[PDB]
């Protein structure tokens, strides 16, 4: 689980761009203020790789 | 010198350049300055 993707707020990377943030991902409308609950959670996703 | 970023706070990287008098130094950096910032003239 070390190696980590990314999930972004309907936001496409541009050419040759790389992001380091890790905020909390909204998908609701409510505010997610820190807090993985409903339509908000953690964008950084790991693999399985067994 | 000018800063470049989105929200040039902690949670992005930002481009900073400085021009002092002896060259030029350009760093990548997510460290977050104070607003409207200032560079000291003397030590
Ligand atoms: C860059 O930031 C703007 C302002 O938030 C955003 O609209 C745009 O999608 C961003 N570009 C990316 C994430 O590639
Ligand atoms: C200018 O900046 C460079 C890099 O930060 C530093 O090595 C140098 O001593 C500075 N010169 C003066 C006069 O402040």
């Amino acid at each position: 689980y070390n190696y980590l993707y990314r999930l972004f707020r309907k936001s496409n990377l541009k050419p040759f761009e790389r992001d380091i943030s890790t905020e909390i991902y909204q998908a609701g409308n409510k505010p997610c203020n820190g807090v993985a609950g409903f339509n908000c959670y953690f964008p950084l996703r790991s693999y399985g790789f067994r | 010198g000018w800063i470049f970023g989105t929200t040039l706070d902690s949670k992005t990287q930002s481009l900073l350049i400085v021009n002092n008098a002896t060259n030029v130094v350009i760093k990548v950096c997510e460290f977050q300055f104070c607003n409207d910032p200032f560079l000291d003239v003397y030590y």
